């Protein structure tokens, strides 16, 4: 349609945009304070609409199809454990 | 330059606006089926290939995934990312 | 024909201290993915380190660095070629991986199990993979007779992500008071699941003869609709029974339960009076429920179901009003019962056969009260009932993982296309919440 | 060459697809690499159009020649008798 001269210089001061564009100098492993304070999140089930639309103590499983349940089997009793239930059952 | 895309991004990104047009593509997506359709077309097409590469799976199925979007998703997307840019943007 | 494993993982592997290492960073990785916002995730894991774009496809997080680069540009690929790196994590989905084999690295338990890591020997010693024939959990119920309204439901929940997940955990099990499966309903679906998922003239009815036998004890009729209830008021009591202090609890809390029952099942209706004049929401009562009854006669889709029992109903001065029905809160897993059986006063029993359309995803976003997000399900089971009121018979229909169905006809279990269970008349109806906007 | 507000929108959406479709094939792919890998000789569940056979390929089963070991009583029970006879076996 019609040609772009730019992004809005008001915008770009407001979000700060301009970024000498050589490589970053980030890290994904700088994460890990911030991760370790924050509570579980989903991707795609929005924590605010959670807490207005859902109850507080709700369980939530997100994308519970997207593959087949995890387990194994105890080679004692034939059970078949959650991953989370292994190290406990065996005892 | 060409640096743009990414600017705009991050506008998009900072403003909250990004999540709001990620998340609505999704939604249509998987409500109008397309989301088990491409599960379905890369089962499919590890059958025909006799293989799980990832790399050779992907580029039989990306080309018809894209397709295989619906047109008034397509067109709805669009338009809800333009009049975002719309009000960042100057043209000429 | 034998599938392979990486060679360059393996070789990493074959030293301990490094394979602690790469377990150590795959989990850092997958916890920081679980424990970002939108905003931090998007610009901290999905932004390529070398173009700045936003989900130049994939975006991988580095295992022995904290680059991130992208795939549309194949800048993790330079990464790996430039600086030797060659294993990253997709930032949508935490999987690793390996740029030389140009692979995700998939077949390995270790990694996909990472979370186990410091007791990897013991879980491998101690436990094995599912079976393949056991590994779906798809097994038949026998009708033992009249009793297909009781199997119909106990394969909706059998094949429910959050049943399966409860048994499995062995919450129940760790609890238990009575510990005996021909007496504690809980015990007796923990050893269907036993004998449908792992191992414990006919095959795998164990655990519903023990659930027969405890049903007996109670004491014995014909709806599906009302074993659910049954059934699950079973799973509530006998988590009220194993608590300490369940008075205590109750006075605290009370009408909050934490049991899977109700933090899986349990919504709430507002039932509203609204002035006409000015819109003022004058007086709301809140009632909770387990699955919501809609009526059918005369409506062709489900969400005129639906449209039908969110309808309204019937400043100077609030008081001389307008009354509507609305959900308050929704659960995890939705239950729906399209009504379809009638008792006349005469004592005679009429069935609705009317086909109602339902769809594989369904958005409840026009039925919450208060503009409400896209809350969108996904359909997972259902109970379809033929014949007449009493003389009748059910089969259920469950979809797993992968989308395939799977029809339940008493002992036979069969593939279904979708196209052919959308076609079912519907009785009862699972959906499992999907996505939130 | 020439970059617009439409151009850009479409790179946008481009971006946002490719990378749904990256990530539903990289789940599938590695789904089935597990299982093939777990199970060698993995067979696909039978699929019957006409609606008869199981997912073992197989008919169904005459639910009334078989018969279950009753443990309360010691007997030989036809299986689809044992509920009603659970009503007279266990009040005793
Ligand atoms: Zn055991
Ligand atoms: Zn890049
Ligand atoms: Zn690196
Ligand atoms: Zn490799
Ligand atoms: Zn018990
Ligand atoms: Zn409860
Ligand atoms: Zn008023
Ligand atoms: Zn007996």
């Amino acid at each position: 349609d019609a040609e772009i001269k730019g992004i809005k210089p008001k915008v770009i001061e407001e979000y700060s945009l301009s970024q000498g564009s050589g490589p970053s100098n980030d890290s994904w492993k700088s994460l890990m304070s911030s991760a370790k304070d924050t509570p579980l999140q989903y991707d795609h089930m929005n924590r605010e609409s959670l807490k207005k639309y859902f109850n507080p103590n709700a369980q939530l499983i997100e994308d519970p199809l997207d593959k087949p349940i995890q387990y194994r089997v105890c080679e004692k009793c034939g059970k078949p454990l959650a991953l989370t239930a292994i190290v406990d059952h065996l005892e | 330059t060409a640096q743009l895309k990414s600017q705009i991004q991050q506008y998009l990104v900072e403003s909250g606006n990004y999540e709001l047009i990620s998340n609505e593509l999704k939604a249509r997506l998987l409500q109008e089926g397309w989301v088990d359709k491409v599960k379905d077309l890369t089962k499919s097409e590890m059958n025909i290939n006799e293989s799980t590469n990832f790399t050779q799976i992907l580029s039989t199925v990306e080309p018809k995934a894209l397709e295989m979007v619906s047109d008034s998703t397509r067109e709805t997307v669009l338009k809800q990312i333009r009049e975002f840019l719309e009000e960042i943007v100057d043209t000429q | 024909a034998a599938m392979s494993i990486c060679p360059h993982i393996q070789q990493v592997f074959q030293n301990e201290k490094s394979k602690d290492g790469v377990l150590k960073t795959c989990n850092a990785a997958r916890y920081i993915l679980n424990h970002s916002v939108p905003k931090e995730k998007f610009l901290n894991t999905m932004k390529c380190g070398t173009c700045h774009e936003i989900n130049s496809g994939a975006t991988f997080m580095c295992l022995q660095c904290g680059f991130c680069g992208c795939w549309n540009h194949s800048h993790f690929l330079s990464h790996s070629k430039q600086i030797g790196h060659i294993f990253g994590i997709n930032s949508n989905n935490g999987l690793l991986f390996c740029f030389k084999c140009e692979d995700y690295i998939g077949n390995i338990d270790l990694i996909n199990d990472a979370i186990l890591a410091k007791y990897w020997d013991d879980v491998c010693t101690k436990t094995m993979v599912p079976s393949m024939e056991r590994r779906d959990g798809l097994s038949g119920l026998i009708n033992m007779g009249n009793t297909c309204f009781m199997s119909s439901i106990l394969q909706c929940l059998i094949h429910n992500p959050y049943f399966i997940r409860h048994s499995m955990s062995q919450i129940h099990s760790n609890n238990c008071k009575v510990r005996s499966p021909d007496k504690c309903f809980s015990c007796a679906l923990d050893k269907i699941v036993h004998e449908l998922y792992g191992a414990l003239s006919t095959n795998r009815q164990t655990g519903f003869i023990y659930l027969l036998t405890c049903a007996w004890k109670i004491n014995q009729q014909q709806d599906a609709h009302e074993f659910w209830q049954f059934i699950i008021n079973q799973i509530h009591q006998s988590y009220v029974l194993d608590l300490p202090n369940a008075k205590e609890v109750s006075r605290a809390n009370n009408k909050q339960c934490e049991c899977i029952v109700h933090t899986v099942f349990e919504g709430s209706l507002e039932s509203s009076i609204v002035c006409p004049g000015c819109q003022n929401n004058s007086k709301t009562t809140i009632d909770p429920f387990l699955d919501l009854s809609l009526d059918i006669k005369d409506k062709k889709k489900l969400y005129e179901c639906l449209d039908s029992f969110h309808k309204k109903e019937q400043c100077g001065e609030c008081n001389s009003a307008i009354k509507q029905l609305g959900i308050h809160k929704l659960p995890s897993v939705l239950v729906l019962q399209l009504k379809r059986f009638e008792h006349l006063l005469n004592g005679s029993n009429r069935k609705l056969d009317d086909f109602i359309e339902f769809p594989t995803y369904l958005n409840m976003k026009n039925y919450c009260s208060t503009k409400v997000p896209d809350i969108i399900y996904e359909l997972i089971g259902i109970v379809s009932h033929k014949g007449t009121v009493n003389e009748g018979h059910y089969i259920a229909f469950c979809k797993i993982s992968g989308g395939q169905w799977f029809k339940f006809n008493d002992s036979m279990v069969s593939s279904i296309s979708q196209e052919e269970v959308l076609k079912e008349q519907a009785y009862l109806l699972f959906y499992t919440i999907r996505q939130v906007n | 060459e020439t970059i617009t507000i439409d151009s850009i929108s479409n790179g946008i959406l481009n971006n946002l697809l490719t990378t749904l479709i990256q990530d539903i094939v990289a789940r599938e792919t590695t789904q089935q690499q597990l299982l093939k890998t777990r199970y060698p000789d993995l067979r696909s569940y039978y699929f019957d159009p006409n609606g008869s056979l199981d997912i073992n390929g197989l008919q169904k089963q005459q639910e009334s020649s078989q018969y279950i070991h009753c443990e309360n009583c010691g007997r030989d029970v036809s299986a689809n008798r044992l509920a009603a006879h659970l009503q007279r076996c266990l009040s005793r």
